[PDB]
């Protein structure tokens, strides 16, 4: 049942980025909400999409 | 730099430059101060003069 097979694997690391917004957020009240502009477009759209 | 270092570094730069800039201000105003105080210590009053 054990079959030797080449499995695709990531050859690099993921990244966590701090936005222009998000640095001012972490300065302002010492927290980050991840994916902020992807929240804010939902804000100016209908909210919970 | 994932950009949160960059504000901190440029604020270190701004703090050092504003320190030297207000330092030159303090040097000029202290020159004003001690020049005025030397004129006070070398100026007799009008009822003497």
């Amino acid at each position: 049942s054990i079959r030797r097979t080449g499995v695709k694997t990531p050859a690099s690391y993921g990244k966590f980025v701090l936005s222009k917004e998000n640095a001012v957020t972490a300065i302002a009240h010492h927290a980050i909400m991840a994916d902020f502009s992807q929240h804010a477009d939902r804000i100016q759209q209908s909210s919970q999409k | 730099d994932t950009l949160l270092d960059k504000l901190l570094n440029a604020d270190a730069v701004n703090t050092v430059l504003r320190a030297v800039k207000n330092t030159a201000d303090a040097m000029e105003r202290g020159l004003i101060d001690t020049f005025l105080r030397v004129l006070l210590r070398h100026a007799p009053p009008c009822f003497v003069l």
